[PDB]
C-alpha cells in the first residue's frame, strides 16, 4: 500500500463578505475531499460517494451537531486572537489536523493552527508541548499546557484514532484511492526540451531531466495540476545548450516504475 | 456561581399528564445534556445540546422533547406522562462537545413518578420512640428512633431537629426505604433513623428533640376524589423531651 | 456492540485498599471518565485516563491499559465518606459517552469496642408499634430481614458520634402484633453470642 | 498582514487537437485570503456554463480552485482565464498558450 493520509480543514472570518460564510470544514484524504460543513448549510454532508455509500444516516446527524459547537469554538477562539493582535478589519484564522499512514507501516501525526494565514500555534504530540510564533500565541500555549489531559487527549486521537478512521476510509475507497494510472509521457521542443505527463493517479509523481547521465539547478519544474477527470498532468523542461551537443533524457517514477526517454 | 440548579426535585404525576423540567448553568458552558438514571444500567442520554441554537436527539428520545432556550437554560418536556418515565433525571452540562477531556457537571436531580392512579398515594406517619433506660445505664448513650410509616411514593427527606436546629452529627437514616409489602408493586415504604445523643445530653430536662419528614405529593391542580385527606406536599414531623428521671 | 461493566456492589473495611474494576468494548476511544455519586446526590467528576499508565490524585489513583479495553479505580485509606456509587464512562469514537452500570462501594466501620446488645425503646403514645434497636454490635454480623410479614426490620447503618468520635451500627426492629418481643425480634439474624438482652 | 496573490494555469485537460472535444481548465492556487473571481474568457467575452470545485486547502494555509469548461479548440477562438483577488490592483488575464 502507497503512503495515505486523512486531513481536516477548518477556516474561520471575522467580518466576511455578505455571502461569504465565516466558518468552513473540510476533510481529505489524499487529494480527495470527503466532507464538508459550513455556517452557510450548518450541515455536514459527504463529499465523495464512497463516503455516502458507507456511512449512515446517523452519522451525518452526529457530525453536524459536533461541528455546530466546533463552529462556535472557533468564532470565539478567533474573537479572542485579533482582539489580543489588537486587529481591525477581517482577518482569517485556520486549523489543521491529521495523520499519515506510511508504506513501511509507520505513522506521522500533526496539528496546527494559522492566523491570517501564517503559522500561530504547532503541536508536538512528542514532548505534549505547544509551540508559539508569537506573544499572542504565547498566551494561547500557556493556557492549553494548563490542561494536561487534553495535551494527552490530542496525542492519543493523532496515534490511534486518526489512524483507525483512516485505514476505515481507505477501505471504503478502495476503488479509487488505491488504483494505479500509469502516465503517458511525451517530449517537445519550444529553445528548451519539454517533458509532459498527463493522465496518471496518483497525483505523486516525479520528473526530471538528466544531461549525459547526470542529474542538474538548470531544470524549471511545472507543477502537478488536475486533469478535472480524477487524472493529473504534470511537466518539466531544460534549456538546451547550442555550442555542445548532449546527451538529454528525461526521467519519470511515478507508482514504483520508472520511465525514461531518450531525446534523439 | 451555583453550578448546574434543576428544577423539580422531586414530582408525582398521573398517566397522560404534562411536565417540564427546567435546567439552568451559570458556569457560561456551551454543551448540555439530559440523562435519566434507573436501576441496574447506565445513564441513558435522553436529549443533548451541543452548543446554543441546537439540539438533537439522544439514546432515549421518545416519549421526550427539549428546549434550548438560550445558552444558560435547557429544558426537558414531558407531554403525555407514562409510568415507564419514572425515572431520576439529571442534567449536565461542559464547557463544549467534541473535547476529549472536558467532564461533565450534573444538576441535583429531578425525582419523577408516573402513576396509572393517585388513589395509592399517601403521606408519611412520623413517630418518635425515646432512649431505653438499659442502653442509657450500659452505654451511657442514649439513642432516639423515628419511624416513617406507610408513605408512597419514595419521594421524602427526613431531618432531625435539636432545639430548633437542624443537627446531622450523631444521625444515621436508612439510604434506602423499607416496602412495608415486598411482593406487591406498589407497595408503602417505611424508613428509619435514629439520633444518638450522650445521656447527660438526654438528661437534661429542656433539650427538644424533633424528627422532621418532608413528603412530596399532591399540588392544587391535582385531581383528588378519595374519601381520605388529599395527599399533598406536607411536613409531618414528631417530638420528644429530654428525661431527667 | 458497544458494552461497558463493572461490578454491581463491592464491599471493604474502613482503613483498608480497594481497587473497582471497569473493562469497556467500544467503538474508538477518546478516553475514560470516573464519577463518584453518593446516594441521592448527583455525580462528581474523579479522573480522566487516555493514555496508558497509573495517574494519582490524593487517595484516589486511577489506571488505564487501551490494548486491554480495562481501568481500575484504586482508592487507599477507605474512610465511611468513601461510601458511594462509582460510575465509569468511556467516550467513543464519535464523542459519545457509554456509562458503565455503577458499582456501589459498601465500607465497614472497625469497631474497637463491640457492645452487642439489644434494646426495647420506650412506647410512644401517639403509636401503636413496640421497637426495638440492635446497636452497637461487629461489622461483621449480618442484619436478616424479618420472615413474619408483620414484623419489619432495617438494614444496619452506621451513625458517627463527632463529638466522641465514636462510631456503631444499629438495626430497627418493630410491629404492633401482640407476641412482639426484642427478645425475638432478631431471631432470624445470626447474632454475637455474647449480645446483651436486658430484663423486659 | 501576508497577503499571497492567486498563480494562474491555463491548460486542456487533454494535448488539445483541432475538432476534438476537450475541456479548458483555470487552476488558480497559492493565494490568500479566499475571496477571489475567476471567469474563463472566449475571445474576450465571458464563457457562462462554466464549472468550478470546491474551495480547497492547502498545507501552507493557501487556496486553491479548479474552474473549467467544455470547449472544442479551434485555430482561430483564443481561450483566457480572467482572476481577480485583493491582492491585484485589477484583473489579471492569463491566456491559453497551446
Ligand atoms: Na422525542
Amino acid at each position: 500500500m502507497r503512503t495515505h493520509s486523512l486531513r481536516y480543514f477548518r477556516l474561520g472570518v471575522s467580518d466576511p463578505i455578505h455571502g461569504v460564510p465565516e466558518f468552513i470544514s473540510v476533510g481529505y484524504v489524499d487529494s480527495h475531499p470527503i466532507t464538508t460543513y459550513d455556517s452557510v448549510t450548518r450541515q455536514k454532508e459527504p463529499r465523495a460517494p464512497w463516503m455516502a455509500e458507507n456511512l449512515a444516516p446517523d452519522h451525518w446527524e452526529r457530525y453536524t451537531q459536533l461541528l455546530r459547537g466546533w463552529q462556535q469554538m472557533f468564532k470565539v477562539e478567533l474573537k479572542r486572537l485579533q482582539r489580543h493582535y489588537n486587529h481591525s478589519g477581517s482577518h482569517t484564522y485556520q486549523r489543521m489536523i491529521g495523520c499519515e499512514l506510511l508504506e513501511d507501516g509507520s505513522t506521522t501525526g500533526f496539528l496546527q493552527y494559522a492566523y491570517d494565514g501564517q503559522d500561530f500555534l504547532i503541536f508536538n504530540k512528542d514532548t505534549l508541548s505547544w509551540l508559539a510564533v508569537d506573544n499572542v500565541a504565547h498566551t494561547i500555549k500557556q493556557a492549553w499546557e494548563a490542561n494536561q489531559h487534553e495535551l494527552l487527549y490530542q496525542k492519543n486521537w493523532l496515534e490511534e484514532e486518526c489512524i483507525a478512521w483512516l485505514k476505515r476510509f481507505l477501505e471504503y475507497g478502495k476503488d479509487t484511492l488505491q488504483r494505479t494510472e500509469p502516465p503517458l509521457v511525451r517530449v517537445n521542443r519550444k529553445t528548451a526540451l519539454f517533458c509532459k505527463a498527463h493522465g496518471f493517479y496518483p497525483p505523486e509523481i516525479y520528473m526530471t531531466w538528466m544531461k549525459n547521465g547526470e542529474e542538474i539547478q538548470e531544470i524549471d519544474y511545472g507543477d502537478i495540476l488536475p486533469s478535472g477527470d480524477g487524472t493529473y498532468q504534470a511537466w518539466a523542461s531544460i534549456e538546451l545548450d547550442p555550442q555542445s551537443s548532449n546527451l538529454y533524457s528525461c526521467h519519470v517514477e511515478h507508482s514504483g516504475v520508472h520511465m525514461v526517454l531518450q531525446v534523439p | 456561581n451555583a453550578g448546574v440548579t434543576q428544577t423539580p426535585k422531586f414530582q408525582v404525576l398521573k398517566t397522560g399528564q404534562s411536565m417540564t423540567l427546567q435546567c439552568a448553568q451559570d458556569m457560561n458552558h456551551n454543551s448540555m445534556y439530559w440523562y435519566r438514571q434507573d436501576p441496574g444500567m447506565g445513564l441513558r442520554l435522553i436529549y443533548y445540546s451541543a452548543s446554543e441554537g441546537t439540539t438533537d436527539k439522544g439514546e432515549v428520545p421518545n416519549g421526550y422533547n427539549v428546549s434550548r432556550l438560550n445558552k444558560r437554560e435547557f429544558s426537558l418536556r414531558l407531554e403525555s406522562a407514562a409510568p415507564s418515565q419514572t425515572s431520576v433525571y439529571f442534567c449536565a452540562s461542559s464547557v463544549w462537545t467534541g473535547e476529549g477531556s472536558g467532564e461533565l457537571f450534573f444538576g441535583e436531580g429531578s425525582r419523577l413518578t408516573v402513576l396509572e392512579d393517585l388513589k395509592n398515594v399517601f403521606p408519611p406517619e412520623v413517630a418518635v420512640f425515646e432512649p431505653s433506660e438499659a442502653e442509657i445505664s450500659h452505654t451511657q448513650k442514649a439513642t432516639l428512633v423515628c419511624l416513617a410509616t406507610g408513605f408512597y411514593p419514595d419521594h421524602v427527606e427526613l431531618s432531625w431537629w435539636v432545639n430548633g436546629k437542624e443537627v446531622h452529627s450523631g444521625v444515621c437514616t436508612d439510604p434506602q426505604p423499607l416496602k412495608e409489602q415486598p411482593a406487591l408493586n406498589d407497595s408503602r415504604y417505611a424508613l428509619s433513623s435514629r439520633l444518638r445523643v450522650s445521656a447527660t445530653f438526654w438528661q437534661n430536662p429542656r433539650n427538644h428533640f424533633r424528627c422532621q419528614v418532608q413528603f412530596y405529593g399532591l399540588s392544587e391542580n391535582d385531581e383528588w376524589t378519595q374519601d381520605r385527606a388529599k395527599p399533598v406536599t406536607q411536613i409531618v414531623s414528631a417530638e420528644a423531651w429530654g428525661r431527667a428521671d | 456492540g458497544q458494552n461497558i461493566d463493572q461490578p454491581t456492589e463491592m464491599t471493604a473495611t474502613e482503613g483498608a485498599i480497594v481497587q473497582i474494576n471497569c473493562t469497556y468494548q467500544t467503538s474508538g476511544f477518546n478516553g475514560l471518565f470516573w464519577y463518584q455519586q453518593h446516594a441521592g446526590e448527583a455525580p462528581t467528576f474523579l479522573s480522566y485516563n487516555v493514555l496508558d499508565g497509573l495517574e494519582e490524585k490524593g487517595r484516589f489513583s486511577s489506571f488505564l491499559s487501551r490494548s486491554k479495553g480495562y481501568s481500575y479505580l484504586l482508592l487507599k485509606e477507605l474512610q465511611m465518606k468513601d461510601s458511594a456509587s462509582y460510575l465509569c464512562a468511556v467516550k467513543d469514537s464519535n464523542y459519545q459517552l457509554i456509562w458503565g452500570a455503577g458499582t456501589k462501594l459498601i465500607i465497614k466501620p472497625d469497631i474497637q469496642n463491640p457492645d452487642p446488645a439489644v434494646y426495647q425503646l420506650r412506647d410512644s403514645k401517639s403509636s401503636d408499634k413496640s421497637v426495638c434497636l440492635f446497636t452497637d454490635f461487629d461489622s461483621q454480623t449480618n442484619v436478616s430481614q424479618s420472615k413474619d410479614s408483620d414484623v419489619y426490620i432495617t438494614d444496619k447503618c452506621v451513625l458517627d458520634m463527632r463529638s466522641m468520635d465514636f462510631k456503631s451500627n444499629s438495626a430497627v426492629a418493630w410491629s404492633n402484633k401482640s407476641d412482639f418481643a426484642c427478645a425475638n425480634a432478631f431471631n432470624n439474624s445470626i447474632i454475637p453470642e455474647d449480645t446483651f438482652f436486658p430484663s423486659p | 498582514m501576508i497577503q499571497r496573490t492567486p498563480k494562474i494555469q491555463v491548460y486542456s485537460r487533454h494535448p488539445a487537437e483541432n475538432g476534438k472535444s476537450n475541456f479548458l481548465n483555470c487552476y488558480v492556487s497559492g493565494f490568500h485570503p479566499s475571496d477571489i473571481e475567476v471567469d474563463l474568457l472566449k475571445n474576450g467575452e465571458r464563457i457562462e456554463k462554466v464549472e468550478h470545485s470546491d474551495l480547497s486547502f492547502s498545507k501552507d494555509w493557501s487556496f486553491y480552485l479548479l474552474y473549467y469548461t467544455e470547449f472544442t479548440p479551434t485555430e482561430k477562438d483564443e481561450y483566457a482565464c480572467r482572476v481577480n483577488h485583493v491582492t491585484l490592483s485589477q484583473p489579471k488575464i492569463v491566456k491559453w498558450d497551446r
